[PDB]
């Protein structure tokens, strides 16, 4: 009988423990593996894949394809804001239900640059230039184009190349940010403006749509595994 | 003198051409191929019709109207009545395939819209009435698209499909369908969409009637739109070609 | 015959499997492989970032 | 870098060429590979961040209560029974459903607790309770009463536990009849496309049965048995969109149409309202 | 006292556990072994041995040798079915109590080809040819000979070699099938037909019998050990 | 292949020779060695299926409750007694009887549980129960009362257990007087072919005795003792047909004639009816 | 231990046996085989179903009565509705095949008769 | 002196016997020997599959 001495923790049951345990099926012959397309090794592999962002949460539209449409049309001026949402990949309703956001919501911390790809779905004859911008926190969200261009931005010119990317560089005072909301962990404001208004010819629709895709960059990571707020129940399903 | 806009695909006695495509999406990086001997179970000599079964089958076209919510086709199924590919499904217990899915849809420099062509593997669908499961007749449209609904579908002890587009009839965000092999037909730059899908499933082979491992979905995120003068009937045609089709367990025909 | 791996940090640990079935072993928490390509970029023709996607 | 490290940020300077990292074409189905330095001058950053906690294994490897029932000392329900399934709980089920097909071993853990029922029995003096959980694979004899011959378990695997001791636990191999567990099945059980439809046509994981071995006291006691799953040695294929609509039924994907996300004022409102 | 820490599972009693335990008979001298004919190492050794199948469950016959008899006789036509049972080595009453079936019923999964050996017990002067066939699931059981011959089959010609084998190749979508019943795991239909009716001379009985033996092939295996439904009791026997 | 792997399927093509794999003659007593490829074109299949779970050892190596009795705190039956035998339970007995002779060591496990009996005793305050199981080999003094000198066990082996702790357990060597345990014995105990007949003429495994060591409380308590057998290091010879008719008696093979199988409509019915 | 009386033929998922056959007649000495590239004209990739099409199809039996004069079957035709072999005929303009024709007919040491099984190529009537 | 065997899979484990009697050792769950011949084929004259069983 080898003199032993149990220590605190003994007999407990940690949900995240990691020990060996006897098989209930001694010598069971597992079914041989098989090459199945598209294996997944890390969730970040998924978070690097673009998914369509619902920038237009506005009212009832959340219950239609319109949620994914960004209104753009010919105006009698330029400088007009086209949209504007915060950099809260986890919290903001704009991202929260995205492929990226869904994943973030199973974690507590996030870090890395993010890509916002914008595809112009107007007509071949429609043209124009937009100013995609990212303003780090500290001041308020820019309210005029002339104040947004003072920050990190990309002047996108619509043409044969349908889409254009606004890479939101990870600028932050800490290594990681909270997936949940917190002002310490404030991420800044993402806004779009008209650089040079939409200009179509006759017989070509002057009102268009712009889609927005979001995905993580190669320097993106997530920490502290937690449960999603997005799924609930009252009783075991039957 | 070379443009990635142009492309041409040949499979059997059929060829397809485009002068305005994007790239070509290849499954999960995997390219279709027959079943390896170290990955099989069915012991009988399989049948590889090849050219007779792996060709381009053009389905019924469909009209894209300013309000169309979208369409969908179960894949093993959409061809179950086309040529020898179908005849082989009927005569064999087991089948295995990949497909080159080609969705065509031209407009003009003056129209606008953006379709989302996607191959969803294992697209189990929900029911309008939470206590039942959609019926075969409500899910399968075999060579004729199945339409998605612009708004919810009411309950009431029926075996209908919860065709609400923004939910892809699966209870998920329609905008997250991109984690599946896809392309976007954006009339502005695009004109067709090509996707090669490798066989997917949790087993080497499966019965082609009893199971539909992949479901093709076309869903406009940006609705069609033009102007008085521009033509109004803009169709969308789907062509699918089986790849490396193998069949085992030969017996009497009939999809009983 | 035990094994000796590296712990997670910013040292090693010893492990001896005690059961006759691999199913009984602890989790494989250190497989850091990654291959985004299968999902992001499943195009047949390689797309060079700096180039135009269409021409 | 370090097996699981993340990419380092490559320092960049002013540009003015015809190189267009920022212009692409989402229609291809290809996700852009742009990085900060491509659209703005960057500094160099040696990034040590690891993606260790994002591995399929670390993501699905945490015990999860997937179900629980109760059985009593005496009375009508003296033994419990549960057709094994991971789809009655929503937590774990939503994670597993992040992928189409999955393969893994399973670490089973049971939390068994008892509670004295209110009665009018005088001088109750309970003895320590000993339970018995038993697994019956599809095709095996089932218990019809707490003292059925079936609890002999000459071959069926079963655990015997006694209150006070650590939770009973045991490992289970990948039991699929196929090369991977299927999370979704857009098919039928009949070749006529009748019978069952959906995931449940594949679920044939048998039934679990619990019971007391002794009654303990003269008074009435009710025992609850919590079943926990913990996937080990995971391999997952074909990721899919995470479940959006709440779960409705346990044997199918039926849902009640839901909005794409929560709303907010206008496409200009920086607030979640 | 070596610092130790008990983990979940501690003190339990798994029926299928595998540990060392002190002998109650310290140093007991076991009786020396002896060479006994026919040792058994694996149950499959037994499952490879033919046993007579009771194809004729029909009514009261189950209580007589008749259960093992397959009626064959001269007709005024050909094409007539002679028998037909499913491929459910575990469930179907035809197999369930066989040597193979008994074993299968102690397991949950099975896989492999199966051999059905048919011995013609007619008279030396009796002749004829039968069509032994196996139709994989998917369609229904063949109802006419012309529909059964469209599947895996063997045209057996009776002659000096009394028996003939119909090897039922393991065709299936999964590696294993359930021993219990389940339509996913459907195994198909085994049927027999008259290829060219029985033809005896005068003074020779025109009504005969055919026996059917069943056994596993060298690629047969069984998984997930369970209890048989075939044995029960109400109280400890006295 | 891999020690326990199964044969791989050899790819075959069209034939037309005078080779007759399919034609044989069961009269020989020989089982055909035909394989798919012999009567049909086959593909090649590298089969990785193992027969690991079919070894005589894995088949008989699972604890099985072979019997159980009870003894009480006080009253008439204050101690239990059981003539050791594996034939009172049907589960394990049917497996062992799959072979004529058998040889193995045995892992013994005991599940001891107590239950408070209904009475009218005021203020009951039970102390922890301690039991004693004792084995008496054929020829040894037997206890006549819960406090007989026999429970001294100076030489008899016996375990002392206390409720709450893990089930007591111990290993037992192959105890036969012969070169293998006999499961069947078509003979008598007398040379005149009188006396006993059948398996029971060989069973002389002695008796097991259980009892409490302390009464615990003033109130009455009943304890149940479950005996489990688990064959280890198994060797079996001469397989036989599995038991068909239900068991009737524990000391012989007596049965009540049973049909060969369940019935069905006609030799054409693909249904179990 | 070998007798030319016994024989067994396997083609696809089907096998045939005899314990009282004669020899086996092989065409005009030629054994069936696919079309060589130097002997073809059809430029398209042909289809070779193989196991699915080259199997044993058992036709409707027929009664031999003391007065039966005889029977006949046109070959490309007799199978035009059987399995995938037929399905391929319907779907294709061109086809090419050989066949293993097996005629069965047992009687007993006490009966008598003599049939003439023959394959007549190009049997215009 | 411990021993080291292979676990069941589609890795090894260490074992040290602690008792003086072999009876105390764990089960021999890995003996995959097989010899069907004793039962299927106990004929005195070897029967060659492809041949006729009688002549
Ligand atoms: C006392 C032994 C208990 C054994 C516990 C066995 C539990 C089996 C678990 C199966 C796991 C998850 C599978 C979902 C099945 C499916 O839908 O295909
Ligand atoms: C406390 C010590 C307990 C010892 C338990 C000894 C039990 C002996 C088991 C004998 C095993 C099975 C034998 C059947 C005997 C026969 O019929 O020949």
């Amino acid at each position: 009988g080898l003199p032993t001495m149990n220590t605190p923790g003994s007999c407990q049951f940690l949900t995240s423990d990691d020990f060996q345990s006897p098989s209930a099926m001694p010598q069971y012959d597992v079914t041989p593996e098989m090459r199945i397309p598209g294996e997944v090794k890390n969730l970040m592999e998924i978070a690097e894949v673009d998914s369509v962002v619902p920038v237009q949460n506005v009212g009832e539209k959340v219950n239609s394809m319109e949620a994914y449409q960004i209104p753009v049309r010919s105006n009698e001026g330029s400088g007009t804001q086209v949209f504007g949402f915060p950099l809260q990949p986890g919290y903001s309703s704009v991202f929260s239900r995205t492929l990226l956001g869904e994943i973030l919501n199973y974690y507590t911390h996030w870090s890395g640059s993010i890509k916002l790809t914008f595809m112009f779905c107007g007509s071949a004859m429609a043209t124009g230039k937009f100013l995609l911008a990212y303003s780090p926190p500290g001041a308020g969200a820019p309210t005029k184009r002339v104040d947004a261009m003072l920050g990190t931005h990309v002047v996108w010119d619509v043409g044969l190349q349908s889409s254009c990317v606004l890479c939101i560089p990870w600028i932050s005072q800490t290594h990681y940010r909270y997936v949940a909301s917190d002002e310490y962990t404030a991420g800044g404001f993402i806004t779009c403006w008209y650089q040079t208004n939409i200009v179509v010819p006759a017989d070509a629709q002057s009102s268009c749509y712009i889609m927005c895709f979001v995905s993580a960059c190669n320097d993106f990571s997530v920490r502290l595994l937690k449960d999603t707020p997005f799924i609930t129940q009252q009783n075991f399903f039957q | 003198g070379y443009s990635d806009r142009v492309r041409s695909i040949t499979l059997g006695n059929s060829t397809i051409t485009t002068q305005e495509c994007a790239n070509v999406v290849v499954g999960y990086g995997v390219w279709p191929d027959y079943l390896k001997d170290s990955e099989a179970t069915a012991e009988d000599q399989p049948t590889q019709p090849d050219v007779a079964t792996c060709r381009f089958y053009t389905l019924d076209s469909v009209q894209w109207q300013k309000t169309s919510p979208g369409w969908w086709w179960k894949l093993p199924d959409a061809l179950s009545n086309l040529g020898l590919f179908g005849q082989n499904m009927q005569y064999h217990y087991l089948g295995r395939t990949g497909y080159t899915v080609h969705v065509q849809c031209n407009a003009s420099k003056f129209h606008q819209g953006c379709l989302l062509v996607v191959c969803v593997p294992e697209a189990e669908m929900g029911c309008a009435t939470l206590d039942n499961t959609p019926s075969s007749v409500e899910l399968l449209g075999g060579d004729s698209a199945k339409e998605f609904a612009d708004k919810p579908v009411a309950s009431g002890s029926n075996k209908l499909v919860q065709r609400v587009v923004y939910n892809a009839g699966m209870g998920v965000g329609v905008g997250n369908l991109t984690i599946f092999p896809h392309q976007w037909i954006n009339l502005r730059t695009n004109n067709s969409a090509t996707i090669v899908m490798p066989y997917t499933n949790s087993v080497p082979m499966d019965n082609m009637f009893r199971h539909n491992n992949v479901t093709l979905m076309v869903i406009p995120f940006v609705p069609l739109d033009y102007c008085p003068g521009s033509t109004t009937y803009v169709p969308i045609t789907v062509t699918i070609a089986p790849m490396c089709a193998e069949y085992n367990g030969l017996r009497l025909a009939g999809h009983q | 015959g035990a094994q000796v791996s590296t712990q997670k940090t910013g040292i090693h640990y010893t492990n001896i499997n005690y059961y006759k079935d691999a199913a009984s072993n602890s989790a494989n928490r250190q497989d850091f492989t990654q291959d985004p390509g299968k999902f992001t970029e499943p195009v047949k023709d390689i797309m060079i970032k700096s180039l135009p996607a269409l021409n | 870098a370090a097996i699981g490290r993340v990419a380092d940020t490559v320092g960049t300077g002013p540009t003015n060429s015809e190189a267009i990292p920022a212009l692409t074409a989402a229609e291809t189905g290809h996700t852009s590979q742009v990085v900060p330095g491509d659209t703005m001058q960057t500094r160099h950053v040696k990034n040590y961040h690891s993606r260790s906690e994002s591995t399929i294994e670390n993501f699905l490897c945490r015990s999860a209560c997937v179900y629980f029932t109760e059985y009593e000392n005496s009375g009508a329900k003296r033994y419990a029974e549960w057709v094994i399934t991971p789809r009655q709980a929503a937590q774990l089920r939503r994670k597993l459903e992040f992928f189409t097909y999955v393969r893994f071993d399973l670490e089973l853990t049971f939390v068994i607790t008892s509670t004295q029922q209110p009665s009018t029995t005088q001088n109750q003096d309970a003895q320590i309770l000993t339970h018995q959980i038993m697994y019956v694979p599809p095709g095996g004899p089932v218990p019809d009463k707490v003292d059925s011959y079936v609890w002999q378990t000459s071959t069926n695997p079963s655990v015997f536990w006694t209150e006070g001791n650590a939770p009973p636990r045991m490992s289970i191999p990948f039991l699929s009849i196929g090369n991977a567990y299927s999370n979704f099945y857009d098919g039928w059980s009949e070749f006529s496309r009748n019978g069952v439809y959906g995931i449940n046509t594949l679920n044939n994981m048998g039934t679990l049965y619990a019971r007391h071995v002794n009654a303990g006291s003269t008074g009435p006691i009710k025992s609850t048995i919590r079943i926990y799953f913990k996937p080990k040695h995971v391999k997952a294929w074909i990721p899919r969109p995470p479940r959006l609509c709440q779960y409705e039924k346990a044997k199918n994907v039926n849902f009640q149409p839901s909005g794409v996300t929560t709303t907010r004022q206008s496409i200009t409102t920086m607030t979640n309202t």
